[PDB]
């Protein structure tokens, strides 16, 4: 049974992060794994809020655009709302009563709460640039393709908490249950949670960047900078999720916390490879709901499909797996000066700069140095 | 081919002809190396459907050159660029060859979209003489950054049909005719010549206002306006009217609204009590954000108040995303103003005491004007128990203010002691109490009771730059600075004034900013870091010449035309020079003697006095120095590709000559830590007549814990107080964001 | 004085009740704000309104009506607002209440009416302002100089000015807004108080007045299309929407 | 069966708080709820970190403490420590696959993560202040006097969660697993629910306060100055969340939300009232703990009882339960300076005027 707080005084620098002792004492002192200490530390440091980025003229530019690229634009804003109202919660629920080490506890809660902001910020651009929002926030649950590309992902979810409850409430073994023979095996839930942590690396590592390409195509055109700023701040996050899911996948493969584990992900060498190539076959069909009316300068079906097999094989190579697509260069070099802001140089008089850190200071002053200082 | 079919210009529909883009692209491709035709209409070429239009064709070869542009094809800078200027010819003329200047200059003066007094002022033979004076083969030296601003924010253009009506050359050669137009027959030609020469060659850098308005019929092209609030309702009033009249004309705003009184504060008496600064705040964020400056972009302002004020805690967290919409103007930057008292009571880890400025008699004026005084009154008005006050930690309140530059990159410094000892005007009778919106500019400025009040005084300052990476001599400074003071003085006699207190403070005083850039590229050039040190003596000999040619051109120029009318108010006018009131710190890390007679100006000063009270300024150059493709101010450049990022685009931007000199180029998160460069600053601040737009930078990973150390930042604030740093800019931070998507 | 000191009845002070006694002290009687005793009974109050009222009158008639009004006013018969009755017979001047100002589509207008919503606020005075003149969101400036970024921000602008002298940011300060139905950016303006927008888009400390006429009603009643125009756009319309309905109508129509 | 999303594009402005349709899509725009909205809000406009905090001169404070003072310290330290270590995780686990409105969803998940920010804090301090900050986190596991409080405080989140799992999988009604009976009804669970609650507000308004208490009471003597600065945000992040779990408690006693939870809330007025006076006498006795080989100068076993007693009459009548103490003001006042229309047009209209 699960609890919220366990009696054993366990050693938490030898415990699995997955399916061993609940956590039961919060500490920051030690970690079995630094990237996910480094992890909270730097999503604590990129805190932001929509409020923080005028968005006066993304309406007036929004409203001057034709129907076709308002519908690409309103329909990648619904889809990562959506996704980030899911991602809010799942990770909670799914991942919270198997995890036994603090820093991923720690971590998941961060994440969840990142992607809070993530999907206040996604309604937030949503209200700004729509008149009557209702219309369109209506338009999510029933949208025939925004359910096509999101099922896969909420399925997984669902399937190992279905498991996860049934081993915290039975136990490992054969039971019945009205009647019905039910296993509940730590093997197929080690499977199921590999499966899922596949599906959400793929989920925020492939479809929300091909959607953070469709709002950036925009601020390309010298339009609609705001949203392109806050999009560009969600990305900061994103790449921290994906990274945080990477490395989870990354320690389950090479057996370093469960030698079941390696041979467990060795016989998802074609699961966990089908499910990558349905994401881009769902992603392509989603490219091409978006340019049906028209497309966009910079920005067509055609583009967007290279794009999505080029991310597809970037984020295969980084968790051990084969390239399902040609090893091409990137069909849209400009995204890289979205994500990587190093050489950024904003104009901080007419855009907002995203480049800032929150409590990043140690904070410690001695007088004692400060004193012995001539002015 | 796919039998795709385009919609022309004109309207009619044409079937497709890659053969046509070809020869654009090799039109734009004349003289550049390792640039491939083929990649860009291989990028090109997959985004043509049926019925696309022409125009769109254009943006999308444009943009597919853009794309292209980085270390190992920087030459791709150029072939976007070209693309551009073909685009904006056919938009402006519908063909490539410009029209002649004349007809020219009729057509747009019918429309109204140049100034009337162009026709009056100039016969058809000296409009056909400056034809001659026109190259319009220079717009093809033009760099894509460069070409994208034009076609932004600097070209005459209809704002809401988008259509352009001008090339550059042609901005460059009125805006040359426009400022010497008043100028003797005699002399008049040789001079716009000389100056469009200067302008279209990039060797004289212009203001976003004057590279936008001069032939426009708009005659206001001041860059920076300080206006003082008072502590009263119809100073309030009249700020926010001249803050609306002036965002709307093209300028920054600087507010002093440090007399404002305290939340709390008894009103006549006791009969109504202060609500506090921050609605006032939020009345003046309105009053700049409710217009464009100029309809080229959006209005900026920054408000200045002391560091002992009884609300400093709370206007010091005013930007922070860490709020609600009642304690929180995060729209607005802002300057808090120290002493050398705050900081000896930061370094004796004693406690420093705020007071509402209307309950101190006196404190506010001795804050600025001399420093004996307001020690004095401070120590005296601590003791008072009378006094509403709070006390408050120095480190606390010096950490809180880090904490929130840090944060938000925009919670600037300004040391009032050095912007008034180690300044052109006297304190007793010109004191300066703020500065601009970037925290170049310190005149002196008059609270005003009125927008029509003529006792008031608003600070009016126009700028230019020196392009110091096209100066191959120092002594080429000479001609170049008698154009540019002669340019600027010249403008002061033509723009129009909505406020008689800014015509007042203009025509008074006549202050000019002339600042450089491209000075990492002249640091490289010359094999020279900020890092190293190596640098100090160079920067001291350039500014040095920089100072002494601007004050000889403005003596020049008062001994020609007249002094300043309030030229007696400068301490130029009792033979103190800037080489005498510098920090005498100073002398410890720049040992370079000087060079130009200082003793012959200084006399010749005495005798007959300067046209200008202030003409250096170091502005940050944030569009301008893209027009010349220069690294902006004294800034080293992020990265050799760097991204400029605005409304009007995201920019690639090659740091200049970097085939033969990316060695030699020092980028800003390469810098060990930032006393380098604030030594520069303090070698600069030693000759200019005004502040320097100087930025702090920092990077978590460059330290042991991953965390920027409070004692790295207050030590680096005292280092700057030290070598007499007037202000400080932005504080930049390397997040550390990288998603990298290259190729696999 | 001694005649109207026999012409005052303070039997009438027993003629009150006691939200109308709680409300005297409140804000009607002089008193101490600091001390906060009270100096004054209702009687002399009204008889001092009375005397100042009348005291530029002659002095043959003057203290008739000084009676005259005491007894109408006394017993309840005329009554007059609070800032008369805490400011007339006391120093100050400022018998405030509510102000109507009218904003042109000029940015010296704007400027204007931002000072006097400023300068009437501080005394507590209801603001109605008039701002349906300003031109639409995409009209030119100067022939194209500009682009107009719309009434929105010049509405923040006066709510601001509302509540600038407002404790805690926004408490005290009230302001009606008007413009015109058939203005291009009503549906912007409309939904300017709800809480479905961002605060960039919302001002929602103000109040506002849509303005329709006949026409407009009609329109509804037969169920056809209402058309929107920038008030900067159509020559006269504006003006002839308050002053003549058939020009209106044949301008409308034009 | 609980599923993350859920296809169904049902109204969330009429759905019940808990025991609906699970939440699909967050909206902002509109909510059933305001003060979650408000509450959320407040929480990000309260973002702090623990590192923003100069804690340098308390190592040597506490260095110079004496030996009781040093355990009055550290013992508190612990309390807080396990009280946010479980507060970090179990909302996030109990609530979220219960909550069928998007704004409460929301307001857990950011207060779980402000816990989470909590125990990062008091990492912190423990590191700060401590030469090896192991010989405290591996002691507030076996110490005695605090894994008593610990089981009573996390059995009801165990036993809530433990149902709500049996209620995902199996449904309403009785059923049989390995040849035993269970019985899940939507009753128990909400009891169970409304019970989890009722602990949560007695552990945030009641158990914080104390320790609270403690740490100021140093900071009333110039000690421990940076430790007081953490913990003066930590109580006004607590003061929100108390809030959220008092207007959680009130809009289910009310039945405005649920016609079936105002039954439950009547029938736990008993065993609600008596977790309640459990938890303040848990409180007296760790006072009791705390203050043993000696005193504080301004903290002792009387004051803090009867500011114990104080708080959990005044967080007591706020959720609507008869106060088990006498009427007191505040022993200690120098702790208060440190905490639905229808769219539809006819044609009959035309023949109107
Ligand atoms: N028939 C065509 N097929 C393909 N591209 C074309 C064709 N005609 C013009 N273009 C391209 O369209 C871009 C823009 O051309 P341009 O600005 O001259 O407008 P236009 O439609 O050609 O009208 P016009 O030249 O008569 O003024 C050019 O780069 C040009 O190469
Ligand atoms: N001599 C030139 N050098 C550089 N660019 C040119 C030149 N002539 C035209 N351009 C540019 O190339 C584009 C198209 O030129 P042009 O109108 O002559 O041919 P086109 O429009 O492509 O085909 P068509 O002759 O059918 O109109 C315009 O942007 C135009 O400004
Ligand atoms: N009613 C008010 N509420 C809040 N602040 C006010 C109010 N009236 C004025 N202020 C502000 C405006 C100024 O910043 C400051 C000073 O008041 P002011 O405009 O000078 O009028 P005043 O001259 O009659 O009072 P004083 O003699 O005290 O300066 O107080
Ligand atoms: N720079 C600006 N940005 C946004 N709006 C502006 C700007 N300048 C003026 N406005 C608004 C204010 C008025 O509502 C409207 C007209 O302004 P106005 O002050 O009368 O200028 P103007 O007379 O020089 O040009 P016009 O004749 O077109 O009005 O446009
Ligand atoms: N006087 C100023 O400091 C402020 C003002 N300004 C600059 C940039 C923006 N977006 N708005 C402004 O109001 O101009 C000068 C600053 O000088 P520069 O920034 O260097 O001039 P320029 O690059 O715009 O041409
Ligand atoms: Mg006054
Ligand atoms: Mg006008």
């Amino acid at each position: 049974a699960y609890t919220t707080f366990s009696q054993t005084k366990n050693d938490q620098l030898k415990e699995p992060m997955f399916f061993g002792q609940p956590v039961n004492v919060a500490r920051y002192d030690q970690q079995k794994y630094d990237i996910f200490e480094k992890l909270i530390e730097k999503q604590l440091s990129f805190f932001w809020r929509p409020e923080e980025v005028d968005v006066s003229r993304d309406r007036i530019d929004y409203q001057a655009l034709p129907e076709h690229e308002k519908h690409i634009f309103i329909s990648n804003l619904k889809y990562q709302t959506l996704l980030d109202s899911i991602q809010g919660r799942s990770p909670n629920v799914a991942l919270l009563p198997l995890i036994s080490i603090p820093e991923l506890e720690t971590w998941v809660e961060t994440w969840a709460f990142s992607e809070t902001i993530h999907s206040r910020s996604y309604t937030h651009i949503i209200r700004n640039i729509v008149n009557d929002p209702s219309v369109v926030f209506d338009d999510i649950v029933t949208n025939e393709q925004i359910q096509k590309r999101a099922e896969g992902i909420s399925s997984y979810y669902d399937e190992l908490i279905e498991m996860t409850s049934y081993w915290h409430l039975l136990g490992e073994g054969t039971h019945t249950v009205n009647g019905k023979t039910v296993t509940v095996s730590l093997r197929e839930l080690k499977k199921k949670l590999y499966l899922c942590l596949m599906s959400v690396n793929a989920l925020e590592a492939i479809r929300f960047y091909v959607s953070f390409a469709c709002s950036f195509a925009f601020a390309e055109r010298e339009l609609m900078e705001g949203n392109a700023k806050i999009i560009r701040l969600i990305a900061r996050d994103e790449a921290l999720h994906l990274t945080g899911t990477q490395h989870m996948l990354n320690l389950l493969r090479s057996g370093a916390d469960d030698p079941e584990m390696a041979e467990i992900a060795e016989e998802c060498k074609q699961e966990c490879y089908d499910l990558f190539v349905q994401a881009a076959q769902q992603e392509k069909d989603w490219a091409d709901y978006l340019f049906r009316d028209g497309s966009m300068i910079g920005l067509n079906k055609d583009i967007l499909c290279q794009y999505v097999e080029y991310i597809t094989n970037i984020r295969m190579q980084a968790v051990g797996l084969d390239l399902p697509f040609q090893t091409r260069s990137n069909p849209i070099p400009w995204i890289n000066t979205w994500l990587v802001s190093d050489n950024v140089q904003v104009a901080p008089q007419e855009v907002e700069v995203s480049s800032y850190l929150v409590g990043q200071i140690d904070s410690e002053v001695d007088t004692d140095d400060l004193s012995n200082f001539q002015l | 081919n796919q039998n795709l079919l385009v919609t022309k210009r004109d309207g009619s529909t044409e079937r497709i002809n890659l053969d046509k883009i070809h020869r654009v692209l090799d039109w734009a491709a004349e003289g550049l190396h390792n640039v491939s035709i083929s990649q860009v209409e291989l990028r090109s070429h997959i985004q043509f459907y049926d019925g696309i239009k022409t125009s769109d064709i254009h943006e999308t070869i444009i943009k597919a050159a853009a794309d292209l542009i980085s270390r190992d094809a920087p030459d791709y800078q150029y072939l976007a660029a070209r693309l551009a200027i073909f685009h904006l010819r056919k938009k402006a003329y519908g063909q490539f060859e410009p029209p002649a200047l004349y007809d020219h200059v009729v057509k747009m003066v019918e429309m109204g979209k140049y100034d009337n007094h162009l026709l009056e002022d100039y016969t058809e033979e000296e409009f056909k003489q400056m034809d001659t004076f026109i190259d319009h083969d220079r717009d093809m030296t033009f760099s894509y950054a460069a070409v994208k601003q034009l076609e932004g924010k600097y070209l005459v253009q209809n704002r809401v049909t988008g259509e352009i009506y001008e090339s550059a050359q042609f901005l460059y050669i009125l805006v040359a005719a426009c400022l010497f137009s008043n100028y003797p027959r005699e002399t008049r030609l040789q001079y716009v010549k000389r100056f469009y020469d200067a302008v279209s060659t990039f060797k004289i850098s212009l203001p976003t206002p004057i590279m936008s308005g001069v032939r426009t019929p708009t005659r206001q092209f001041s860059s920076c306006v300080l206006i003082e609030c008072g502590d009263s309702l119809d100073s309030i009033n009249a700020t926010s009217s001249a803050i609306v009249k002036y965002v709307s004309q093209r300028a920054g705003i600087g507010i002093n609204a440090g007399r404002i009184r305290a939340l709390g504060s008894p009103i006549r008496g006791g009969e109504a009590f202060h609500t506090g600064c921050i609605p006032f705040y939020k009345h003046f964020q309105t009053a700049v954000k409710s217009c464009s400056q100029g309809g080229v972009r959006g209005g900026a302002a920054t408000l200045f108040y002391p560091m002992w004020h009884l609300e400093v805690e709370s206007l010091l967290v005013l930007k922070n995303n860490r709020g609600v919409e009642g304690n929180r103007v995060r729209h607005m930057d802002y300057g808090v103003q120290i002493n050398k008292l705050m900081y000896t009571r930061l370094l004796k880890g004693e406690d420093i005491t705020l007071f509402s400025p209307s309950d101190v008699p006196g404190l506010y004026d001795a804050f600025f004007a001399d420093q004996e005084e307001f020690e004095r009154l401070y120590t005296k008005y601590e003791k008072d128990d009378s006094i509403r006050k709070q006390r408050v930690k120095a480190v606390e309140l010096f950490s809180l203010m880090m904490q929130e530059r840090a944060s938000t990159g925009r919670i600037y410094i300004q040391n009032v002691d050095h912007c008034n000892t180690h300044s052109p005007f006297d304190p007793a009778i010109a004191p300066v109490r703020q500065s601009n919106l970037c925290l170049e500019i310190a005149l002196p400025t008059k609270p005003l009771n009125d927008v029509n009040d003529e006792n008031g005084e608003i600070a009016l300052c126009t700028l230019s730059a020196f392009n110091l990476g096209a100066i191959n001599n120092l002594d080429e400074l000479e001609e170049l600075a008698i154009l540019a003071v002669r340019a600027l003085d010249a403008l002061l006699d033509y723009q129009d004034y909505p406020i008689p207190a800014a015509k007042r403070g203009a025509m008074g005083r006549r202050t000019l900013g002339i600042g450089v850039i491209n000075f990492a590229y002249y640091l490289a050039k010359h094999g020279k870091r900020y890092s190293d040190g190596s640098a100090n003596n160079l920067t001291h000999k350039t500014f040095e010449a920089i100072q002494y040619y601007l004050l000889k051109a403005s003596n020049e120029l008062a001994k020609e035309q007249g002094a300043c009318p309030w030229f007696n108010e400068t301490t130029y006018a009792k033979g103190i020079l800037p080489i005498d009131t510098y920090k005498k710190d100073l002398d410890t890390i720049a040992n370079e003697p000087l060079h130009y007679d200082w003793e012959a100006l200084r006399e010749s000063i005495k005798t007959h006095g300067l046209r200008n009270s202030t003409l250096s300024a170091l502005m940050p150059s944030e569009t301008s120095s893209q027009i010349s493709n220069a690294t902006n101010g004294i800034e080293p450049p992020r990265g050799y590709v760097s991204i400029k990022a605005s409304k009007d685009g995201i920019l690639r931007q090659v740091v200049p000559d970097y085939e033969h000199l990316h060695d030699a180029y020092e980028l800003l998160w390469e810098m060990p830590g930032n006393d380098g460069y604030l030594q520069l600053v303090g070698i600069m601040q030693k000759f200019i007549d005004q502040s320097i737009s100087a930025n702090t930078n920092y990077d978590p990973s460059r330290f042991p814990s991953g965390k920027v150390p409070m004692q790295q930042l207050l030590k680096d604030l005292l280092t700057a107080y030290k070598f007499g740093v007037k202000t400080l800019y932005y504080q930049n931070t390397r997040d550390g964001a990288e998603d990298a998507q290259d190729d696999l």
